């Protein structure tokens, strides 16, 4: 009934289409990093951090844009969903200035964190 | 230091060992104070390659415990069983048995 | 609700509980007195002993009964006996710090306490 | 370390035993003399605690 | 050996807190905000009880702020609302609620920011 | 080398000093205001600005292991200057 | 040794002082000097392995006769048997790091996080947030001077503990005070103090 | 022939192979009362035999050490009397009981 | 490994050549005297008293003391309110408020330490990212007044302007060391 | 691989199967042993037998744990049995530990164990003074680490950390009087739980 089988490490999920993989595992609590994303904000995959192996691929997917199809399951944990987050991160953090300090958002930066996180 | 050679015999036969060698406290010979700046050594993982967290992330590694009854959900000839070998008594120290 | 009973059953059992142990307080407000000075006589001991227990009187549970017993038993065989002092026993009163207001229109002249 | 589940270095867990018993020394310097001076020797108290 | 009850359950009498902070208290149960800076939510999931606040007045000598209520900074981490007044009514204290607040799941196409009849073309990518 | 309040009392970096009608005052009575005079606002503009080449360089607080974080700085501005927030330097691109 | 461990004024004031059982003092938790002092073979560091001390051939001084100049003894030459393990802890320290090579377990080089970015932000989040461990719990343990030092401490995802909890192994033995002191008089009651290792603190919270 | 125990406390009251085997036997006689299918009846059983084969075989008490694992044979027999008092105290308990009565749900799910 | 502390007891047959060694441990006292002869060396051994005000005794350049606000070589207060001084500082010891300078930089208006507080832990000194706060070898700051330790800023930074000349040779030995 | 403590996987079968020993041999009040990681065993029990584990585990021979180590009280102020009280023993003859934990209400005493293990004569005294969990058959408890008239029970979740008093010397009276809780500093409750769980596969969906 306008709905798609999809998977996030076996769960059995039903999900309306037109829908991303985030708004999937947002579900289950599968939480993806978010830097180019809002939950209100057009989508535009500018940041890439948003990347996962859904399962049976060689390639990727930015999950901001990436609609889910019936049958498709997804690594959140694999190695290539972390490698994938370990080298943008680390790209990021190739012109940023080290100003947490000085920086105003301290704890409230989400990119400390999502590079402690990942 | 200043031991007139005497009562140091006076010292030692008074307690025994000769212990002007031994003494109590210090006087020279030791962390000739400001010693070099050391250059120190790096810790593994400054290697730039086959170096990623997945490799050494101590904290994802562990899971929650492997529950064995779960009193609904699992509920579930044999010999008997200890938590292990009943270890050895050990020895009787050598070279120095009696003290 | 079926529950496990403790040291009694429904409360009108435990209410010779409680009396064993005011008939200890109330056969050691002198005793201390003396063997400890004090500055109260005998009496206002007392009416403070009874001063507790109708403050409690308001329970209706037999298990939350017969636990106040025991707290009481404590302070009892801390009281008893010397291991308190005459600023333990003498703590009880509220003699110094002044009795806010329990009306309304002095309770704001200081404090923002609703 | 148990919870995070790592074993530290060789050498800061080698230094960890050292003063990992050095303060054993200390606890029974302090339990060896202070026994002795309420017990009434008041001297290898002083004689120690130089050392 | 079992007993009947079926009553309030009440516990005031054996935590001291003598009279002020039983009646005079409101308590807020509530799921904490999403810290609309950082776009994580882990801070939600849980229902944190927090307690109202009174007077934070400024030491005179140091400028330093200090407080009489001890009991302001009191945070309580509960796994479900059912749970939560169970535990501040086994108190007495005089629980105030606020519910969930679950955002939609909205629907977010990605071609729709570059159609041609309809009015989100996008600009900038 | 501080200014000084009209009650004839020492003002801090910050404008600090009590009002006249303050009984704050009383814990100054048979004892003095601490105060540093070195105001680091009068310190800093008595520093040279450092006329460098290329347009972005990096600072440090003379010692890299020893203070000042390797910021970095766009120096377009040719019509005032560009800061560290960790310092208080000033640089121009000498073009 | 030479003044006091054949001293009639040490010895007589000590010795069948405290008659400690063996089975008894497991029955209290000794488990530290006072029962290996009387006769009860044990000792994490040898029994329990956790750290370096696996390569470093040293020795329990056991006591027998149980009496709070056997624990004395043992007391001394546990002193002793840390130069042997001195000595081999000495001698061949290996080099290497320090502060585990991971930045979100380890705060990193002060020069390092100077620079390199990633090395700024876990200083600015081991300092304030810290590690985030996972829940979970353990019971560890260490033979101190007292004996089974152990935590028990217990987690939550939260980066602070929850509900660490300290086991001071003389809690025991005092515990065991008014058993061990019985047909005895006052003057040895502080040598069973002293003889307990009462360092408060650990009896204290 | 022993002279002492490492222990203290811990007399010698010595001959065994006397005592050892008076209690084990005593165990299985107090056993017969429980039922076969409580698992408690049908592990001890191979506890003691396996103990008893080797005290009704062997008279040097040296080597019944290291033999059934744990040394100074009187703590050994300390333990028989140890296991004794366990199963008569436990005759009176019912450990064979039918299933649990029951824990609340979510009373253990530890991550709050 | 382990070993009898007191196994010495055997009946050796005591005989007159030895039991009596025993009395002769006794009646006849040596033990006590091999107690008392040796105590009469140490007075004819080198007291290891100082005379502390004119002979102080040893320390190591990373000693955990007073505190100090550091600057830097051109004036420039180095502290610049990351407030993680104090997120560190187990004793909740720390208030830092802050604002602008009026020059537009970022500077503090607040800085504190109770040091009845301030356990001397060296949480701070390491957690500055700047050197901006140190833990400096003063250990003679007693006072008669448990509001004259309560330093604010202005003594914390004069205080800074005084031990800069000692600081800035220590920490020169204990850079490239932490 | 250097820096993951490793695991020593055998010992975990042992107290596995050990755990599974301790089960089908004693099923009644015995619910969900489990086992973490860390190669330590736990076994969560209901309060109507807990003796008869502990005798099993003081007095038989496969389970020699005739001495106790701790006696804790751990708050969940969020379930009905709120007070999870753990235990925690050793062999010194076959050399490894366990942890036998049960739980209550702040009204639903638990029978002690002094008959058993004498070590928890104070271990359950503390419970009582830090809590205010009674414990049947008990010698002469009373308060340990709490002042002579401090009520409560602090260790608790619900009793704040500068608790209810605070005491001071009233020249007037020539006492240790005691009067409400006036700070000057006001402890900073800080929000030190960033979001990101940080530890998949280990958490709870709604
Ligand atoms: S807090 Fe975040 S945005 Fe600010 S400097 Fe640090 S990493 Fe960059
Ligand atoms: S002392 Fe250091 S860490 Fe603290 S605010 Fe100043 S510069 Fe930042
Ligand atoms: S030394 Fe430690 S306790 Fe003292 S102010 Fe610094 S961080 Fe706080
Ligand atoms: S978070 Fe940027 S592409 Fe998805
Ligand atoms: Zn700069």
């Amino acid at each position: 009934s306008n709905l798609i089988e999809v998977f996030v490490d076996g769960q059995s999920v039903m999900v309306e289409p037109g829908t991303t993989v985030l708004q999937a595992c947002e579900k289950v609590g599968m939480q993806i990093p978010r830097f180019c994303y809002h939950e209100r904000l057009s989508v535009a995959g500018n940041c890439r951090m948003c990347l996962v192996e859904i399962e049976k691929a060689p390639k990727v997917v930015a999950a901001c844009a990436m609609p889910v199809m019936k049958g498709w399951n997804i690594l959140t944990n694999s190695e290539k969903s972390k490698k994938a987050r370990e080298g943008v991160m680390e790209f990021l953090l190739a012109n940023h200035p080290l100003d947490c300090p000085i920086c105003d958002q301290g704890g409230e930066c989400d990119l400390q964190d999502q590079s402690m996180m990942f | 230091a200043s031991a007139t050679r005497v009562i140091q015999k006076l010292r030692n036969w008074a307690s025994g060992q000769d212990l002007q060698a031994k003494l109590q406290l210090r006087y020279q010979e030791i962390a000739k104070r400001t010693q070099p700046p050391p250059k120190l050594p790096v810790g593994p993982s400054h290697k730039l390659s086959n170096n990623y967290y997945c490799t050494r992330d101590g904290r994802r590694e562990v899971v929650p415990p492997s529950i064995i009854m779960s009193s609904q959900k699992a509920l579930v000839e044999k010999k008997a069983v200890t938590p292990a070998p009943p270890m050895k008594r050990w020895e009787l120290s050598k070279d120095q048995p009696y003290l | 609700t079926s529950v496990k009973p403790i040291f009694s059953r429904d409360l009108n059992e435990a209410k010779r509980r409680v009396r064993e142990l005011y008939r200890a307080w109330y056969r050691e407000v002198p005793n201390t007195v003396h063997l400890m000075q004090l500055d109260i006589t005998v009496k206002q001991g007392r009416d403070k002993v009874r001063e507790m227990f109708m403050k409690n009187a308001h329970v209706t549970d037999p298990r939350v009964v017969d636990l106040l017993v025991i707290k009481g038993k404590m302070e009892l065989q801390e009281t008893i006996k010397v291991w308190k002092q005459r600023t333990h026993v003498m703590r009880f009163f509220h003699e110094t710090e002044t009795p806010r207001p329990k009306d309304f229109l002095s309770k704001f002249y200081m404090g923002h306490d609703p | 370390e148990k919870l995070l589940n790592i074993q530290p270095p060789p050498r800061a867990q080698w230094i960890r035993v050292l003063f990992g018993e050095i303060t054993r020394i200390l606890n029974h310097i302090m339990a060896v003399t202070t026994h002795a001076l309420d017990i009434g020797a008041m001297t290898p108290f002083f004689w120690m605690f130089e050392e | 050996q079992l007993i009947t009850v079926d009553e309030k359950l009440d516990i005031t009498t054996l935590t001291g807190v003598p009279e002020e902070h039983i009646k005079t208290r409101k308590v807020r149960i509530f799921v904490p905000a999403r810290n609309n800076m950082q776009s994580g939510v882990n801070n939600t999931k849980k229902w944190k009880m927090e307690f109202d606040t009174r007077e934070r007045w400024e030491n005179p000598l140091m400028g330093w702020a200090s407080t009489a209520d001890p009991l302001s900074n009191m945070v309580l981490t509960f796994s479900a609302k059912e749970d939560a007044i169970a535990f501040a009514e086994k108190n007495g204290w005089s629980y105030d609620v606020e519910e969930k607040k679950v955002p939609k799941p909205k629907s977010k196409s990605y071609g729709a920011n570059f159609s041609w009849n309809k009015r989100t073309r996008v600009s900038t990518k | 080398g501080v200014q000084v309040s009209p009650s004839g009392e020492k003002i801090t970096h910050t404008g600090q000093v009590y009002d006249e009608k303050d009984y704050r005052r009383v814990r100054f009575v048979d004892r003095q205001k601490e105060v540093n005079e070195n105001f680091a606002i009068d310190l800093i503009a008595q520093q040279p600005v450092n006329e460098v080449e290329h347009r972005i360089i990096a600072c440090d607080g003379g010692g890299g292991a020893l203070g000042h974080p390797k910021v970095y700085i766009n120096l377009d501005k040719e019509t005032k200057t560009g800061t560290c927030g960790y310092c208080g330097l000033q640089f121009k691109q000498h073009h | 040794e030479e003044m006091l461990t054949n001293n009639r004024i040490w010895r007589n004031r000590t010795v069948d002082i405290g008659v400690v059982t063996a089975e008894d003092a497991l029955n209290y938790g000794f488990s530290g000097v006072m029962l290996r002092g009387s006769g009860i073979q044990w000792d994490l560091r040898k029994t329990q392995p956790y750290d370096v001390y696996d390569q470093v051939e040293f020795d329990v001084p056991i006591g027998s006769r149980g009496d709070c100049y056997d624990r004395y003894l043992c007391r001394v030459e546990e002193m002793r048997q840390s130069l042997r393990i001195i000595e081999q802890c000495l001698n061949k320290m290996p080099p290497g790091e320090i502060k585990v090579d991971d930045a979100k377990v380890s705060p990193p080089k002060r020069a390092e996080m100077k620079t390199s970015m990633e090395s700024l932000i876990h200083h600015f989040k081991l300092y304030t947030e810290g590690y985030q461990v996972p829940p979970g719990a353990t019971y560890t343990a260490i033979e101190a001077p007292k004996g089974e030092f152990g935590v028990y401490l217990v987690s939550d995802g939260s980066s602070r503990p929850y509900r660490c909890k300290i086991k001071a192994p003389g809690f025991a033995h005092l515990a065991g005070l008014d058993k061990m002191s019985k047909g005895h008089m006052l003057a040895d009651v502080v040598a069973i103090i002293g003889t307990q290792d009462i360092v408060f603190g650990e009896i204290d919270r | 022939l022993k002279k002492t125990t490492g222990l203290v406390g811990l007399a010698v009251c010595d001959t065994p192979h006397e005592r050892l085997t008076i209690l084990y036997t005593k165990t299985l006689d107090i056993l017969k009362h429980f039922p076969k299918h409580a698992a408690y009846r049908k592990y001890t059983e191979q506890i003691t035999n396996e103990k008893l084969d080797m005290v009704k075989a062997e008279p040097d008490v040296k080597k019944l050490e290291a033999l059934l694992q744990g040394g100074e044979v009187e703590e050994v027999i300390l333990q028989a009397e140890k296991e004794l008092s366990l199963a008569r105290k436990m005759l009176k308990w019912k450990p064979w009981e039918p299933l649990v009565e029951e824990p609340p749900a979510n009373q253990w799910k530890w991550p709050i | 490994t382990y070993k009898y502390v007191n196994k010495k007891e055997q009946e050796s047959e005591v005989d007159m050549k030895s039991a009596t060694d025993n009395a002769a441990r006794i009646l006849m006292w040596t033990e006590l005297i091999r107690g008392l002869g040796m105590t009469l060396s140490y007075l004819f051994r080198e007291p290891a008293t100082i005379n502390y005000p004119f002979e102080k005794g040893p320390l190591s350049p990373r000693f955990r003391g007073e505190h100090a606000l550091r600057r830097y070589p051109s004036g420039e207060e180095r502290c610049i309110a990351c407030k993680l001084c104090e997120a560190i500082c187990p004793a909740q010891a720390i208030t830092i408020e802050a604002e602008p300078r009026a020059d537009g930089s970022r500077r503090t208006t607040r800085y504190d330490i109770d040091m009845t507080k301030c356990i001397y832990c060296g949480f701070c000194q390491e957690a500055c990212p700047v050197d901006a706060i140190v833990e400096g070898p003063n250990f003679e700051f007693s006072t008669e007044t448990h509001e004259e330790l309560l330093y604010n800023k202005e003594k914390l930074l004069n205080n800074g302007d005084k031990w800069e000349a000692e600081i800035a040779a220590n920490i020169q030995a204990d850079y490239l060391y932490r | 691989r250097p820096t993951v403590r490793p695991r020593s996987d055998v010992t975990h079968k042992q107290l596995s199967a050990f755990g599974e020993y301790v089960a089908e041999i004693l099923p009644k009040y015995v619910q969900q042993v489990q086992v973490s990681c860390l190669d330590e065993l736990e076994i969560c029990i209901h309060p109507d037998g807990v003796i008869p584990t502990l005798t099993f585990l003081r007095d038989h021979t496969n389970a020699q744990f005739k001495s106790l180590a701790d006696l804790t009280a751990v708050d969940v102020p969020t379930r009905q049995n709120r007070f999870e009280i753990v235990y925690n023993l050793l062999s010194l003859r076959f050399n490894s530990r366990i942890r036998v934990k049960t739980y209550a209400d702040e009204l639903t005493p638990i029978d002690s164990i002094v008959s058993v293990h004498i070590a928890a004569n104070w271990y359950e005294r503390e419970v009582w003074d830090m809590f205010g969990v009674f414990f049947f058959n008990h010698p002469d408890l009373r308060r340990i680490l709490t002042d002579y008239g401090f009520e409560g029970h602090p260790f608790r979740k619900d009793f704040p950390l500068t608790g209810y008093v605070e005491l001071r010397y009233d020249d007037e009276v020539k006492r240790v009087v005691a009067e409400p809780v006036e700070l000057a500093q006001e402890f900073r409750k800080f929000d030190l739980n960033s979001p990101w769980e940080a530890f998949p596969a280990y958490r709870q969906p709604p």
